[PDB]
């Protein structure tokens, strides 16, 4: 029955041909860092995606920094029932969270974003996943606060009891009110993230604009820091 | 107008529950007491399939009981020869986030889908011998959770938009749409005759649907948590479900209610997959705690346990001939148990 | 007193137990095996076990019996094995520190890809073979004794009695070169790598503390870990390798008791290594707990 | 609003569901037992087959 031997040879050569391709794909898979992009539709998430590029449920994007490949997947076009498909991204290096910091006085979109951040951070399957929090639309926030018509003092009553941290590093010429509002918004999310106190994952807030070209560098630095902190915690260095 | 209809809904629930209670005089446990127990089922790893780069989330058995298809989140849809362990094919998916895969009963086609909201049909044995996307069944507004072939031209799919659909593959359009589910639909199961299929959903209810007539015959609400898995009893008169409730429930279409439950004090995690042996006596289910518990379908006692996986067991499937049961896990390996 | 027999035997037993536990935990835990970083730790554990089985017992026999009975050829073989395994363990520690520094500071984002099997094999080959060129090649040919042969004869016997014992003496060139190759260069590399790791950990902890203060509802851990590791390494080896540098330059006047104490301080390193690089690692602690659960 | 239409469809579907014929639970259990016993002899997992017949040896 030489037919058995011929079929065995064919099966093994096919197996080796497939195995070499799998090995080749393995190097690119490990060399790449996967990212999950989240945020409300009205946020500047789409503009950030467009900048990094320059009706499916997943819009994947390809971008490289310092010869490091990053695969970001916008989960847009998905329904608000997030508790199921979110489990798929438990192994992503970081979750990029985009929030319109200027949308505090719109519905209460900022409060909804805070609740979403709480739910994602406290998610059972995302315990070891860090979050890159992009506080987007900073220019709009500055425009709205500088005008003086903003009533943020009672939309978030804790603001009146809040003052700029001593560690703040405002940009040159930045108005004191703009800095105070920015850091209040940032601390609102930091309160949610800091509550864990476990160190398995960390939040990396940033003050970014929708067309900010450095957002790619922010993502690269955040991924590098996340990996460094994971390694340090592995060796009891954190 | 609206108020009367809502009260009628509660009255309808009341009569349905009263009838279901009246149909219950004894439980399956009570009648099964005198039957000889199955005993301790012994099974250990038989074949280890390697090659998937990322966590495996779905698999299916071919009707020949030799060819096996599995899908991984890395974007690789691999077809394995279970007897020889050789990888027949390694299909590169357009979208890496595949959540379901299916193998046609004749073996000519393979289906897969996930967060891409598209079910991709692959022709395995075209005259050129190259695997290619025959057609894309777009139209769903949610991630595809499960899919199963009715034939080479028909396939039923479940999606995150709370609706299941029957697709005519050649035309690429929904022959029929199922919208009775209120929550996310997670799993599908075809009846042996293919005349009926039952879909579990995150609304904790299981619904029995008619393929040709496009309506749900019955609704089962025994579970109180998201249903992740569902499978018919081999005769087609009953089905079992898996859910995050950390318990399995068996339902009979004719009884129109839960028959019996499978649970233990040492299990607290959710259930990912469920399957039945050829005779239906053994109920095999995958659990989030990295092992699969084998349950006596009649007694609901732990007849055996499969623990050859280092991560979440995402999928489970028994061969049509009953020779072996394959299990996938997030550890990127398939373990075949006999 | 014969109490030293209990102490040396206990040290040997603890070292062997620790190394065997490390190796079996790595082997059983298939999730540890997939990480190439664990390969360096496995090699270090094997080297320490080899020390504890082929070097420590022979030194203990030499001490308790105070006499060598296996001949000068096996004296040379024992000295070469001691030097080889000691330098292999030191090089394993240095390579572990360098790999950790690489992963943390140099290539954190592509560490997994850069750690190809070729790199791991080359590093382990450097750790295991380079000691051969300084342990067996010079000692078997007697290059360490040339120029001080007359002094060795005086030190060879305590001729007031008929006792004879195996000896190891080094001339100025061999002493300096071997000390530099085995301890000082690896010590400097470890110091630099761990200082850079400390700087990275300090900046990360400062950022974490700033964020925690910002999120408050009203940094020294890396220092402690690195201090523990480097203090253990220094207390184990620096005294011996400083004596070896100064011993030839003072007409070999160092008393034998100090030499033995420093030699066994060096040996203790192999017993401490299982409890330093595995205990201070989250994955190894998880594996050890799993094994203890049985 | 679509609430009225949704309620009407819901009541129609529940009315369809209620009208089905339901058979005794003990009868269903007996049928399942009959199927299990009739095929227990042909279930390799329930009763392991000998090594010679098993294709995985
Ligand atoms: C559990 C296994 C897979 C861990 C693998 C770690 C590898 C790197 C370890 C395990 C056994 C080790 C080998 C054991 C024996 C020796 C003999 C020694 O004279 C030279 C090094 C050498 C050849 C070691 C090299 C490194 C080694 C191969
Ligand atoms: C990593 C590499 C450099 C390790 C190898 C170091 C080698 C080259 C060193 C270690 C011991 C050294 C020898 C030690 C003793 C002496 C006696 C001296 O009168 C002439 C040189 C000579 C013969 C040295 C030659 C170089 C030597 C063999
Ligand atoms: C072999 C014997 C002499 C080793 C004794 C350990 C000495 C050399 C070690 C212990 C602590 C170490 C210091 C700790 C950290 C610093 C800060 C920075 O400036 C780098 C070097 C420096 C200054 C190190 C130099 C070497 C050092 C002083
Ligand atoms: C990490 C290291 C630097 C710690 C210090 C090591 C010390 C304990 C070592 C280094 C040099 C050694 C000295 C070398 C020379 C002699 C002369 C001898 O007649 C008595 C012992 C004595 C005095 C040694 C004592 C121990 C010693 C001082
Ligand atoms: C004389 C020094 C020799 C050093 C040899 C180094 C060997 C490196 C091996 C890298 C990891 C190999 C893992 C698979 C081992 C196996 O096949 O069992
Ligand atoms: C061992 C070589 C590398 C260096 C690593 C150890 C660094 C030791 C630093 C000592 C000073 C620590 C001061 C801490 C003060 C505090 O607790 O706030
Ligand atoms: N017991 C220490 C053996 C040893 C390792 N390396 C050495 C270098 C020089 C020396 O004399 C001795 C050694």
């Amino acid at each position: 029955t030489e037919d058995q031997r011929n079929e065995e040879k064919a099966q093994r050569e096919a197996n080796k041909k497939i195995e070499k391709q799998l090995q080749k794909d393995k190097q690119v898979y490990r060399a790449t860092h996967r990212l999950l992009l989240l945020g409300a539709g009205e946020s500047g998430k789409n503009t950030i995606v467009k900048q990094m590029r320059i009706t499916s449920g997943i819009f994947e994007t390809k971008f490289q920094v310092d010869k490091v490949n990053f695969h970001m997947f916008d989960v847009g076009a998905q329904r608000d029932e997030r508790r199921k498909w979110i489990q798929c991204f438990n192994d992503v290096t970081a979750i990029i969270f985009v929030v319109a910091s200027s949308s505090y006085n719109m519905t209460n979109r900022l409060q909804a974003a805070l609740k979403l951040f709480d739910s994602i951070w406290n998610n059972k399957w995302l315990r070891d996943t860090s979050v890159i929090l992009f506080l987007n639309k900073q220019d709009l926030l500055a425009e709205k606060v500088l005008a003086g018509k903003s009533k943020i003092e009672d939309y978030f009553p804790e603001f009146a009891r809040y003052t700029t941290p001593e560690d703040a590093t405002p940009e040159p010429g930045e108005d004191p009110r703009v800095t105070r509002a920015k850091y209040f918004i940032r601390d609102e999310f930091l309160r949610i993230s800091t509550a864990s106190g476990d160190g398995r994952h960390y939040c990396y807030p940033h003050f970014t604009c929708a067309v900010d070209t450095e957002n790619i560098r922010r993502v690269f630095n955040d991924c590098r820091d996340i990996i460094q902190r994971m390694h340090l915690r592995q060796y009891e260095l954190l | 107008e609206l108020d009367q209809l809502r009260q009628e809904a509660e009255q309808l629930k009341n009569q349905i529950r009263d009838a279901r209670k009246a149909c219950a005089d004894a439980t399956l446990s009570q009648i099964t007491n005198n039957i000889d127990p199955v005993g301790r089922i012994q099974m250990r790893t038989r074949r280890t399939l390697r090659g998937h780069l990322a966590k495996i989330y779905a698999m299916h058995w071919g009707t020949d009981s030799r060819l096996l298809v599995s899908a991984s989140q890395d974007g690789k849809l691999i077809i394995w020869d279970s007897y020889t362990t050789n990888k027949v094919h390694a299909i590169p998916l357009r979208s890496s986030w595949v959540m379901t895969c299916a193998y046609a009963p004749s073996g000519n086609y393979v289906a897969c889908g996930g967060l891409d909201n598209i079910c991709s049909i692959y022709n395995l044995k075209t005259r050129e011998g190259n695997v290619r996307v025959s057609r894309e069944l777009a139209g769903h507004t949610g991630y595809l959770s499960c899919c199963r072939f009715l034939d080479d031209n028909q396939i039923v799919t479940s999606s995150g938009d709370t609706t299941c659909a029957l697709w005519d593959i050649e035309t690429g359009q929904q022959t029929t749409t199922f919208t009775g589910h209120t929550g996310d639909v997670m799993s599908l199961s075809l009846a042996p005759d293919t005349r009926l299929f039952v879909s579990g959903a995150c609304d904790a209810s299981a619904k029995l649907w008619d393929v040709r007539e496009g309506m749900c015959r019955q609704t089962f609400t025994g579970h109180e948590s998201d249903i992740n898995a569902i499978c018919f009893f081999p005769n087609g008169n009953a089905f079992a479900t898996g859910s995050d409730d950390a318990t399995c429930r068996l339902f009979d279409l004719r009884a129109d209610q839960e028959l019996m439950t499978y649970s233990h004090d040492n299990i607290i995690c959710g259930i990912t997959s469920v399957s039945f042996s050829k005779s239906g006596r053994l109920l095999l289910a995958g659990y989030d705690d990295f092992n699969c518990n084998v349950w006596d379908a009649l007694k609901a006692d732990r007849a055996g346990v499969l623990a050859g996986h280092d991560n979440r067991v995402s999928c489970l499937g028994v061969t049509d001939d009953g020779m072996a049961v394959a299990t996938g896990s997030w550890d990127s390996f398939l373990k075949i148990w006999n | 007193k014969v109490v030293l027999l209990t102490f040396l035997s206990t040290v040997i037993l603890m070292a062997i137990l620790g190394n065997l536990l490390v190796m079996v935990a790595v082997c059983w835990d298939r999730q540890l095996r997939k990480i190439k970083t664990n390969y360096f730790i496995v090699s270090l554990a094997f080297a320490d076990l080899l020390v504890s089985v082929l070097v420590m017992p022979f030194g203990a026999i030499e001490l308790v019996q105070d006499i060598w009975i296996y001949g000068e050829v096996f004296c040379l073989v024992r000295t070469s094995l001691d030097v080889l395994l000691t330098t292999a363990s030191i090089f394993h520690l240095c390579c572990i520190s360098l790999d950790r520094y690489y992963a943390i500071c140099c290539q954190p984002l592509v560490y997994r890809n850069k750690m190809t099997p070729l790199r791991i094999a080359l590093m382990l080959g450097g750790c295991w073979v380079i000691p051969t060129f300084i342990s067996f090649l010079p000692i078997m040919q007697g290059w360490n004794n040339i120029g001080i042969i007359d002094l060795i004869e005086k030190r060879k016997f305590n001729q007031n009695s008929n006792s004879t014992y195996c000896v190891f003496m080094v001339n100025k060139p061999y002493a300096i070169t071997c000390s530099v190759v085995a301890f000082y260069i690896p010590f400097l590399l470890m110091v630099l790598a761990y200082y850079r790791i400390y700087v990275t950990a300090k900046e990360h902890a400062h950022q974490i503390q700033m964020l925690q203060r910002a999120g408050a509802s009203s940094e020294t851990k890396a220092a402690k870990t690195l201090c523990i590791i480097m203090g253990c390494f220094c207390l184990c080896w620096a005294p011996f390798f400083v004596t070896n540098i100064v011993d030839p330059f003072i007409d070999y006047t160092v008393p034998g008791q100090v030499w033995t104490a420093f030699l066994w301080l060096g040996y203790i390193n192999s017993g401490l290594n299982p409890f330093l690089y595995a205990f201070l690692n989250k994955s190894f602690r998880r594996a050890f707990l799993i094994i203890l659960c049985c | 609003t679509a609430s009225i239409a949704q309620a009407r469809k819901l009541v129609e579907q529940l009315k369809m569901e209620a009208n089905i014929d339901r058979i005794k639970v003990s009868k269903a259990a007996a049928d399942l037992m009959a199927y299990c016993e009739a095929h227990a002899k042909e279930d390799p997992l329930l009763t392991p087959v000998p090594a010679s017949e098993n294709p995985f040896r």
